[PDB]
């Protein structure tokens, strides 16, 4: 049929933690149709190519899209140690990932901007001791647990939350901190792809 | 079959596209396209959209130029651009920040901004505002005052003033960076007693009262600017003074110049100085001495050129070109057969060695690397007025290998090359004689890779038209080959008789006849008005020697007049030219001599037109005018600055038809100058044509007065000439 | 209000001067780099013939104080108004940021010479037993690079987020560590 993008450009985009995912399957792709609505700033792919990319078959194609200053690029290499691949987002080394930071042109307009870009820059665990600290560091292709205390947009650059834990999910504290990166004139995105090879259900085809 | 109308040059119907790109890297460059600036990889062939044309007008307000970091991490942005003079200019400059891909608004770069340079590396910033030098570490980081004496027509910190900018640095820019960006050298400039040129501007209708401009002007003999060379450390710029470094001694002895400032290493700074008689320049090489620190300048490394027959270069002194480790340079001087050739400096040693020889000029050093050296000559079938790439072997300099002259050798034989960082790939540029076009090569093999632009449009569009003919042909006089050019008429009859028109400079080391292809206004004389325009260059031309071209020297006014005459004599002896329709026109040289022509009493010449012509040596500034005349003292060279006025020819101009065009805002030749002729020429009973263009500068160029004069000079041509 | 005398050339400087209404200024432990506050923002000057650098701007009486300690910290936890510390490089800053936006503010009347017709009411954000404290926030600075990379935050330990808590000391270890004394 066709690969339906609709949900990436309708409304306010999340943020890197709460980052929204578009699977895809048995649908017809054109990946350089969606990027001639955007002003593509970097495009940086592994185990595979950007011309690739938009022109081979997979089984199964994820798209994860959450709203990502253009300024914080370093922090989006999974090599990288920095506050956004330990407690935010992730792409998994195990399938060919690609990335893609955007910028929303004025004539772009039914993608609203938020406030501010926000990160988790801080999300550890407490444990029943009072005095043990356990980082809770994010896993690929999931989210953070700290996701449940850190508001959809931070207020402010060093707000804290905090949650207590039952004893039978653990006892102690969940706890995290959060920072922020003052809104640009355009709203910069980021895009992660996930590729995935199936057995016969090669049904994510560039169409023609 | 149409043919090329005036309106075809007026209009610029006809347009000839271009390739103009910046080398940002060894393997980079930028070009504009579409209103979008693309960045190009030449190694990989791969291109992307650097700079959207959406974000070009989404400011408040159009911008005018650009110039990208040399870290590729800001933008700066020109805006209100308002005009000074040929190259000076103040505009706002805005500073755009591509990691966060947002606009700069704290620490701004303050309105009626003067000059701007990036460092050759990262982001640092150097700009020239009321006269004095700010820097700026970085975008978001508060401007350093490093003078405080800029005073309007007084001193002016890391801008040139008007002489230097015209004559001699050719740029508006009198700021260096240093490779890692650490120095800045700036020079600053005290015209307090340099006396003033004042002309009135007639603006707009709604300006009651006419505006009086006022420019310091030193002319010949006058009281000239002092120039310092100052140097400071961005590093730690709040620790010393800027330290001065002093002119060599053999400079001292009065008035000097400073022509060229060139940084051979991180630490090492070399300056060219230029005594006021121009006949000896000087080359130091000054190292930083961290100790004191001063700038050490050892007078064994001290270079020396002098000239016996005349000035030094052709212009200037030439720029020397330092290797990778600043301990050698190659420098063009002439040899003793008086040719423009290259010559192999030491730094420490005291003289220097030719790699190249014969009976041609080197045109300049293109590019240098540790094994080739990239240049261009006018050797190729020994035609001066041809330009080709060549390279030298830096081991066996007897391995020369021209890199343009076989490509289309009956298309292009004038090339120019723009080189990357390093050499490794370059941009050919062919003008002519045949359509333009430009081209990508690697230096590795020199090889085009790809076509950058053909002029196909251009092509096809010429060959409806009858377009007329250029002829590269020479002759003789006294024995010296002597070369000149013809546009000749479509379907051109040998047997049928012609009128001629000549076109004129007669500059010295000018060159109007060369294989350069051109739609001018001679191009609409030949294929309409069926009329012959011609351009010889004579004795005090150059690209052939310093025989030729010092021949003129403390003679201007002399030589290229008889020749031009001569010449065209030579031109009624051929059996197509008409001997009662002959004519003559030039600009602010060639109107010097095509006043001095009609005054000779040749009886060779109908008519003839001076635009912004020079009347008087005396009158003209003095780095042009003494470089080749000298001082106007009794006791130097008093005699022909008198003898080569074009007031003391005025009875002469009884037998011609003379047409004189001057515009008023002229800044470079004076309108002193053409009225100084009118006042001998009305003396003396002799009765001619005039014409002057309200607030038009030299280069008359707005394009309700461009199509003006040139719409009144075909009018006068063809009324000359009994045209129809 | 301070000058800067220069002792190199025995002459007081006249550009680029401190302003008036400072109200914390310190030398950098080695050199001559300053660093003051002046409307509750930080600014740092790499030399006295240098411009100022400002290093925070959300600077608002009575409810954000950048590197100046509050009512509370400096009576009962600091025992000085200075909330900076340098690097012993000089290379680096820690600056504290202090919010007593919500932090009840007490009132008191002044009565000053016989002049003042009406007397001046006067209030200090002043939190009383169990009453909302102010808040603290440790940010670092690299002084020799601080065009790039805004403020670097130091979060506090998981063990003291659990709810309200102190700052109560910033140590340098050496040139590239840091301590802070949580509570
Ligand atoms: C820019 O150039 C002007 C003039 O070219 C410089 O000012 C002039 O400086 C000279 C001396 O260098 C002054 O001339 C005489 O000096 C003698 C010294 O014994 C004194 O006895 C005389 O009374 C006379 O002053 C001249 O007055 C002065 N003219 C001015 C100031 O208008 C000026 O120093 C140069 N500035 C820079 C920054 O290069
Ligand atoms: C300084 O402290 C004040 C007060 O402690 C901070 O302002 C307040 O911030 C809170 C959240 O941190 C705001 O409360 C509520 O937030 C929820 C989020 O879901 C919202 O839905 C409510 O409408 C409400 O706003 C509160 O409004 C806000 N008060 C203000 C701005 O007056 C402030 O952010 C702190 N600043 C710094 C630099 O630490
Ligand atoms: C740019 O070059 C200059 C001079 O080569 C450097 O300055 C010197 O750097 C060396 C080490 O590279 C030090 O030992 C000296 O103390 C420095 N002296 C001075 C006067 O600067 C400068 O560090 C270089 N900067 C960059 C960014 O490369
Ligand atoms: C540069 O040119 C000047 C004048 O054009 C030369 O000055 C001459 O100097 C000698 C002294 O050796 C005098 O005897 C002459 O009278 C001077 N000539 C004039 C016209 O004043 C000067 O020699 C030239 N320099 C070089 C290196 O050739
Ligand atoms: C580039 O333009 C030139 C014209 O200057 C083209 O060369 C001509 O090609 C025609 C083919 O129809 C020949 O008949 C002419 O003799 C050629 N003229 C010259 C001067 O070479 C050339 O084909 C163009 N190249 C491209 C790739 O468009
Ligand atoms: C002061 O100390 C700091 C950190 O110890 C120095 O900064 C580092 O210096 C080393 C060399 O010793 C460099 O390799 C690093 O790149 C520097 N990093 C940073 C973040 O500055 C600083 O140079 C020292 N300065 C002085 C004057 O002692
Ligand atoms: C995909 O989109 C691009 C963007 O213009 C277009 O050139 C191409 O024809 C499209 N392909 C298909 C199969 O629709
Ligand atoms: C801007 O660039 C795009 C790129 O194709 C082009 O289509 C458009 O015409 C350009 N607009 C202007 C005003 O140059
Ligand atoms: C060209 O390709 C190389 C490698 O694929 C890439 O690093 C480079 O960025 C590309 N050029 C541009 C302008 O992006």
């Amino acid at each position: 049929v066709e690969c339906d993008f609709s949900p990436l450009l309708s409304g306010t985009p999340p943020q890197v933690y709460n980052f929204k995912r578009l699977v895809f399957t048995n649908c017809n792709y054109n990946l350089t149709k969606l990027l001639s609505l955007f002003s593509v700033n970097d495009f940086t792919c592994s185990q595979i190519s950007p011309a690739a990319i938009a022109s081979n078959c997979y089984s199964s194609l994820i798209l994860d899209y959450f709203s990502y200053p253009l300024s914080m690029k370093s922090d989006l290499s999974v090599s990288s140690a920095g506050p956004i691949s330990q407690f935010n987002y992730k792409q998994s080394f195990s399938n060919p990932t690609c990335l893609i930071l955007a910028t929303v042109p004025h004539n772009l307009t039914t993608i609203t901007k938020p406030l501010k870009y926000s990160y988790i820059n801080k999300c550890s665990r407490l444990l029943s001791d009072d005095r043990t600290e356990v980082p809770q560091l994010v896993n690929a292709n999931q989210y953070s647990p700290c996701v449940s205390i850190v508001p959809s947009t931070v207020w402010e650059d060093g707000d804290y939350y905090r949650k207590q834990l039952s004893p039978l999910e653990g006892g102690g504290w969940l706890v995290a901190s959060g920072s922020t990166v003052a809104m640009t004139e355009q709203l910069q995105m980021g895009f992660g792809i996930t590729v995935q090879y199936g057995t016969d259900t090669n049904s994510v085809c560039p169409k023609l | 079959r149409r043919t090329y109308t005036l309106a075809d040059y007026l209009k610029s119907t006809i347009r000839m596209r271009n390739y103009n790109l910046r080398w940002i890297s060894d393997h980079e460059y930028l070009y504009k396209q579409e209103n979008n600036v693309l960045l190009f990889n030449a190694d990989h062939g791969n291109s992307s959209t650097f700079l959207e044309n959406s974000t070009f007008d989404q400011f408040g307000h159009s911008i005018s130029d650009y110039s990208v970091s040399p870290d590729r991490q800001f933008v700066l942005f020109e805006y209100n651009y308002v005009k000074k003079w040929r190259h000076s200019y103040t505009a706002s400059y805005d500073i755009y920040d591509l990691n966060k891909r947002q606009l700069i608004t704290a620490e701004r770069i303050p309105n009626d901004t003067q000059l701007i340079r990036w460092s050759p590396e990262g982001h640092k910033l150097a700009y020239v505002w009321n006269n004095d030098v700010y820097v700026k570490n970085d975008p978001y980081s508060p401007s350093q005052r490093v003078t405080h004496d800029g005073r309007e027509d007084a001193i002016s910190n890391g801008i040139t003033d008007w002489v230097y900018e015209e004559e001699i640095f050719s740029t508006h820019s009198a700021l260096w960076w240093s490779p890692n960006g650490t120095f800045l050298a700036y020079a600053k400039f005290n015209d307090t007693d340099v006396p003033r040129i004042e002309y009135s501007v007639y603006l707009d209708e709604s300006l009651q009262y006419p505006k009086t401009i006022h420019i310091p002007y030193p002319k010949a003999g006058a009281k000239n600017p002092t120039v310092k060379l100052y140097v400071v450390n961005t590093d730690n710029l709040t620790d010393l003074e800027p330290a001065q470094i002093v002119a060599p001694a053999s400079v001292l002895t009065g008035d000097h110049y400073l022509c060229d400032v060139t940084w051979a290493t991180k630490e090492r700074i070399s300056l060219q100085w230029l005594r006021r008689i121009q006949n000896y320049s000087i080359i130091d090489i000054c190292d930083y001495n961290e100790s004191t620190p001063k700038w050490n300048c050892l007078v064994s490394r001290q270079h020396i050129e002098t000239s016996a027959t005349g000035w030094v270069g052709r212009f200037k002194p030439a720029e020397p070109h330092f290797t990778s480790d600043g301990n050698s340079f190659y420098k063009i001087m002439s040899n003793s057969e008086g040719y423009k050739h290259i010559c192999l400096f030491q730094i420490d040693k005291p003289d220097c060695t030719f790699i190249t020889k014969g009976a041609w000029e080197v045109i300049g050093i293109e590019a240098l690397t540790n094994d080739y050296l990239y240049f261009i000559s006018n050797e190729y079938k020994g035609m001066p007025g041809g330009r080709n790439l060549y390279k030298i072997q830096l081991n066996n300099y007897a391995n020369v290998t021209c890199l343009s002259c076989e490509l289309d050798p009956e298309r292009c034989q004038y090339y120019s090359a723009s080189f990357s960082k390093g050499a490794k790939y370059y941009q050919l540029r062919c003008s002519g004689p045949q359509i333009p076009r430009y081209s990508l090569h690697s230096s590795s093999n020199d090889k085009e890779l790809r076509l950058l632009e053909n002029n196909t449009a251009l092509y096809e569009t010429l060959q409806n038209i009858q377009m007329p003919r250029k002829t590269l042909d020479f002759l003789h006089l006294n024995g010296t080959k002597f070369w000149y050019q013809m546009i000749l008429p479509p379907h051109f009859d040998k047997s049928k008789k012609y009128p001629l028109l000549i076109d004129v400079y007669a500059g010295p080391c000018s060159q109007k006849a060369d294989a350069t292809f051109k739609l001018s206004w001679a191009t609409y004389l030949a294929s309409t008005e069926n009329i012959i325009v011609a351009s010889f260059d004579g004795r005090g031309s150059g690209y052939q020697g310093d025989k030729i071209m010092h021949a003129i020297n403390r003679r201007l006014g002399t030589f290229e007049v008889e020749d031009q005459i001569e010449a065209a004599k030579q031109f009624s002896k051929m059996g197509f030219v008409d001997d009662k329709r002959i004519a003559i026109w030039g600009w602010s040289y060639g109107g010097y001599v095509t006043s001095m022509v009609l005054g000779a009493g040749s009886h060779v010449f109908k008519c003839g037109i001076a635009v912004a012509p020079v009347s008087a040596w005396e009158f003209y500034d003095s780095v042009y005018t003494e470089r080749y005349m000298g001082l106007p003292t009794p006791e130097d060279n008093l005699d022909h600055y008198k003898n080569s006025t074009v007031m003391s020819r005025a009875e002469n101009f009884k037998l011609v038809e003379y047409l004189l065009i001057h515009g008023t805002a002229d800044d470079n030749v004076h309108f002193q100058q053409s009225a100084q002729i009118t006042r001998a020429l009305v003396d003396a009973g002799v009765d001619f044509q005039a014409m002057w263009y309200t607030d038009e500068d030299h280069g008359i160029a707005t394009s309700t007065a461009h199509q003006h004069i040139y719409t009144h000079m075909t009018h006068f041509i063809k009324q000359c000439f009994s045209l129809p």
